[PDB]
């Protein structure tokens, strides 16, 4: 069903948001 | 494969004309081989051009042999035999026509 | 009757006619009373130059091709000359 | 046979010939320039210590 | 868009694709 | 489907790679002029971004997979590619690697150390600017995505063979990229293993390609060779297919020697794996071993010679029609004969000892790979583009782009065969004073070629405006001019939409679901 | 495995024991003329095939 696809969409959303927050630390130290 | 079996086989395939694009396609492919066409083949070509009710392909075969005729001497010889064939045909040279 | 009439005797001048198909329907078959100024017409209409048998490069275009090649090459070499020529080796005398 | 057979024979044989004369004058000219200059220089350095 | 469905997105898309080595080289030369 | 974005990313990354060409050569013009960082800070980073971005992002996707996922099923007759789920996987994996590679360029210092990253101290000493892990991950995802597309192309031309084609008279692009993916299988995962080995060495400090522990870099040297030699055969062999088709349809649909051609391509696919050898002949292997190597590189030089003699026979005796793809094919053939000549030159035993890491090998491999692959991709785009895109491509500007590319790339990569034998080093940022001559005209030519790329961009924008009096019909009619069709079928398929003049009969643009009825061969 | 959705496995078994194949596997070359007087016949569940 989709009742588990909704929190999976949420954890995927944070899992592809937060490395983009990681990369200014990668370029700036 | 040789000269004479070529002439016989494609005159036999060539009296199966019955149409415009059929006689023009068999003129194309039977002209595009690796041998000069026999005069009997071009006499059957002009007779099939009379059969299929079309004149400019009977012009087109002559400029085709004008390219493929490989010299000027065989060109004047074909002009002679094809000249009295034109007198019994009625088709003009392009050099006599000036489009 | 039954022959054409010099309606347009210079067929290689125009294929700007809308209904060329009427002129193609006009054609006939008595074979060598064809009025040669419109026996030009069957050869040109059936074997001319439009659509099929149109040359890849028109007469005007080939000069435009060579002109554009030379202009692009000149713009490239001129752009190279006006981007940078600065700060090289020490001096020609040093090489000596 | 005919014209295309005559043209492939004449064409490939004259291509052999033209590549042969281009590289033969190239190799003769420059390789003999090398044998003159280098063997003369080695002759100077060896025969004159 | 009303002015750019694909009229400037080709030019601008290729301007970005040509200019990203320039800004990478700029921020790497600044270190 | 996947093909349109698949081509858009290739053009994006190609302009990025030509910008890298612009910057590198603009520095290489005069000694120490444009950039202060004449070191692996920013300059070897630029040459690795250049090389790995352009070979992996341009020739590899467009030449194998773009023409693959648009033109393998349409030539064999398949509805869609046999696993329609993982073309989508592999292509969307790709621009994540573009982001990964530009992130490898962007970060603090830059561990860019050439595209062929040799271990011994590319190790943790270089990982204060830890870029090279991002570079090897971008190469790792491009690696597995090309692998996935290779499996997909193999299974598509195996099971979805339309009942026309047996295995004895197949088309040359179809059998070409089948050999290409069948050759890609046997060389990709070796280098995937080498990526994870040396990544484990430079991350989790076990260090078996590094110095300590008796680690030996020559194992990696064999490995990346054993990958990168069939890699360049992947780079050229669908190009040979495309050149076969354009040489076919612009001169003479009877081409020379089909069964001979596919035997020669299988001979290249056989003999091309087991010579990884010449690339470091020099390293000090055994004499009988390196002599056997030199002998076998001659036999890999044979069958490509057989193929180009075949196309030499093909263009002979046919009605040439000098459009822009026929010019691409003839320039392809002329420059690739000379590049294979210099291949035989470098292929000798005792000449790599004078030619390694100089600009003579650089001019050679740019000559074969750039001229061959990019002329083939040129021919492919200016050939199949009005079929897919539906618009006619303004032939006169295509002609001037061809001439401008030809003279620009020739005047770039011909002076390298002079700069190389005098003893230039490879990847030199600041060359000695006696080498300032030919690099100047190489810089002139680089500006010429990037001007021609911008001209291609104006042509690609001119793909909007439906010119009718510019280019309409390849292979103009023979002697007919009243009948109207595509004028050639050397086998009698003529079933619904498939024929012997293959896939020129779909429509412009082709439908979202074609091939309702299975085609048949005569 | 019967009474399931999408009976394309019916006519594989059905055509396996009775002859008439599933998804018109068969080729054609009727050794014909190609002529407009007697062209190759066209059978379809449609007007265009
Ligand atoms: C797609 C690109 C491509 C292709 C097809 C080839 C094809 C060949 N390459 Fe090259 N090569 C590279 C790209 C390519 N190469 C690259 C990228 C490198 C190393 C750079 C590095 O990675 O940094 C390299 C390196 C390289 C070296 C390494 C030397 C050094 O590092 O300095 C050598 C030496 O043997 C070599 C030789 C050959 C040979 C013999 C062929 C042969 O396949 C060519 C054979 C073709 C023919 C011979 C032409 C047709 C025939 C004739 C015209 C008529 C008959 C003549 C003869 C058969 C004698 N190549
Ligand atoms: C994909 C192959 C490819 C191509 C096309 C080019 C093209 C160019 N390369 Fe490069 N180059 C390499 C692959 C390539 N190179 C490799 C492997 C190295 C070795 C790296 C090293 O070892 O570190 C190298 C190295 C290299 C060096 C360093 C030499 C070294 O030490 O070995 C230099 C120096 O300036 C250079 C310059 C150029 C220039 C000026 C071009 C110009 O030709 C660019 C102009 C060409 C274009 C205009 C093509 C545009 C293409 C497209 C956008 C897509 C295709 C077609 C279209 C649809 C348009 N290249
Ligand atoms: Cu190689």
């Amino acid at each position: 069903s989709a009742l588990y696809l909704y929190p999976f969409y949420a954890i995927f959303a944070v899992a592809v948001v937060t490395p983009l927050l990681y990369i200014p630390n990668a370029i700036r130290g | 494969e040789t000269f004479e079996e070529f002439t016989a086989r494609y005159e036999k395939e060539f009296d199966e004309a019955y149409d415009l694009f059929e006689v023009q396609r068999v003129l194309n492919n039977c002209f595009s081989y690796d041998l000069v066409p026999a005069p009997a083949v071009i006499e059957k070509a002009l007779r099939a051009a009379r059969r299929v009710n079309d004149l400019p392909t009977a012009i087109r075969v002559f400029e085709a042999l004008k390219y493929k005729v490989e010299n000027e001497d065989q060109y004047k010889a074909y002009l002679d035999e094809l000249k009295d064939v034109r007198q019994e045909l009625g088709v003009p040279l392009k050099e006599e026509l000036f489009p | 009757v039954m022959d054409l009439q010099s309606r347009w005797e210079n067929m290689p001048s125009t294929e700007q006619q809308d209904i060329v198909s009427k002129l193609s329907e006009r054609q006939k078959l008595p074979w060598a009373q064809l009025t040669e100024p419109e026996k030009q017409a069957v050869w040109y209409i059936s074997y001319g130059e439009w659509g099929p048998r149109r040359p890849v490069l028109n007469k005007g275009d080939s000069s435009f091709i060579a002109k554009g090649v030379a202009a692009g090459l000149l713009f490239s070499v001129g752009l190279f000359a006006v981007v940078r020529m600065a700060g090289g080796q020490d001096a020609k005398t040093m090489n000596k | 046979t005919g014209t295309i057979k005559r043209r492939v024979i004449m064409d490939i044989v004259l291509g052999f010939s033209l590549g042969g004369v281009m590289a033969s004058y190239w190799w003769w000219g420059f390789h003999m320039d090398k044998i003159n200059k280098r063997e003369k220089f080695y002759a100077e350095l060896a025969e004159r210590k | 868009g009303r002015k750019t469905p694909y009229a400037l997105s080709h030019f601008g898309f290729f301007a970005i694709g040509f200019a990203v080595p320039f800004v990478a080289c700029y921020v790497q030369l600044k270190k | 489907d996947i093909a349109v974005l698949y081509f858009m990313l290739a053009i994006f990354s190609g302009m990025a790679g030509t910008a890298m060409s612009l910057i590198i050569r603009l520095e290489l013009a005069a000694p120490g002029s444009q950039y202060l960082h004449g070191n692996s800070q920013l300059f070897n980073v630029l040459v690795v971004g250049h090389a790995v971005l352009m070979i992996f992002f341009l020739v590899m996707p467009a030449l194998i997979g773009g023409f693959g996922n648009y033109l393998l099923p349409l030539m064999i007759g398949a509805t869609d590619t046999a696993f329609p789920r993982i073309n989508n996987i592999a292509f969307w994996v790709l621009p994540m690697g573009l982001v990964c590679l530009v992130t490898s360029t962007l970060v603090e210092s830059g561990a860019g150390t050439g595209w062929t990253v040799y271990p011994p101290l590319s190790s943790i000493q270089a990982h204060s600017g830890p870029s090279v892990d991002l570079a090897i991950f971008a190469l790792h995802l491009t690696s597995i995505s090309s692998l996935l597309g290779a499996i997909n192309f193999i299974v598509t031309t195996l099971n979805m063979r339309t009942n026309g084609m047996t295995m004895h008279k197949l088309p040359l692009f179809v059998w070409s990229i089948f050999i290409t993916a069948f050759l890609l299988l046997l060389s990709l995962p070796v280098l995937s293993a080498g990526i994870t080995m040396l990544l484990l060495d430079r991350n989790f400090n076990t260090s078996f390609f590094e110095v300590s522990g008796g680690g030996d870099p020559i194992l990696y040297e064999h490995l990346f060779w054993f990958f990168g030699h069939p890699e360049v055969y992947i780079l050229i062999i669908p190009g040979f297919g495309i050149i076969s088709h354009v040489v076919s349809t612009y001169s003479k649909k009877p081409v020379f020697g089909e069964i001979s051609m596919v035997y020669a391509m299988a001979s290249i696919g056989l003999l091309g794996f087991l010579v990884w050898s010449h690339h470091m002949y020099i390293v000090g292997l055994d004499a009988d071993t390196r002599a056997y190597f030199t002998s076998a590189t001659m036999i890999i030089a044979i069958p490509t010679g057989i193929k180009i003699f075949s196309w030499l026979a093909t263009i002979h005796g046919g009605s040439i029609r000098l459009a822009t793809p026929m010019l691409y094919a003839i320039a392809f053939l002329f420059l690739f004969t000379m590049g294979g000549l210099t291949g035989v030159a470098l292929a000798n035993a005792s000449l790599d000892v004078a030619f390694h890491d100089t600009y003579y090998v650089v001019g050679h491999f740019h000559y074969v790979l750039s001229m061959g692959a990019i002329f083939s991709l040129f021919a492919g785009y200016y050939y199949w583009s009005p079929q897919i895109l539906g618009l006619n491509y303004n032939e006169k500007l295509a002609q001037i782009q061809f001439w401008l590319i030809f003279i620009g790339a020739n005047v770039i990569f011909f002076p390298m065969h002079f700069l190389g034998i005098n003893g230039m080093p490879r990847r030199i940022p600041d060359y000695p004073d006696a080498f300032a001559g030919w690099n100047y005209v190489a810089s002139i030519g680089s500006f010429i070629a990037t001007l021609s790329l911008f001209l291609f961009i104006y042509i690609l924008y001119d793909q909007l405006v439906n010119g009718l009096n510019n280019k309409v019909n390849n292979k103009s009619v023979i002697y007919n001019k009243a009948p109207d069709f595509v004028e050639s079928n050397t086998i009698f398929n003529l079933n619904t939409v498939k024929s012997s003049s293959i896939e020129f009969l779909l429509t412009s643009p082709p439908a979202v679901h074609s091939f309702n009825t299975p085609a048949v061969q005569s | 495995d019967l009474d399931q959705e999408t009976g394309l496995a019916r006519l594989e078994l059905l055509g396996k024991l009775e002859g008439i194949d599933v998804f018109d596997t068969k080729p054609l070359d009727s050794s014909r003329k190609g002529t407009m007087k007697d062209p190759i016949i066209i059978e379809s569940y449609d007007d265009y095939r």
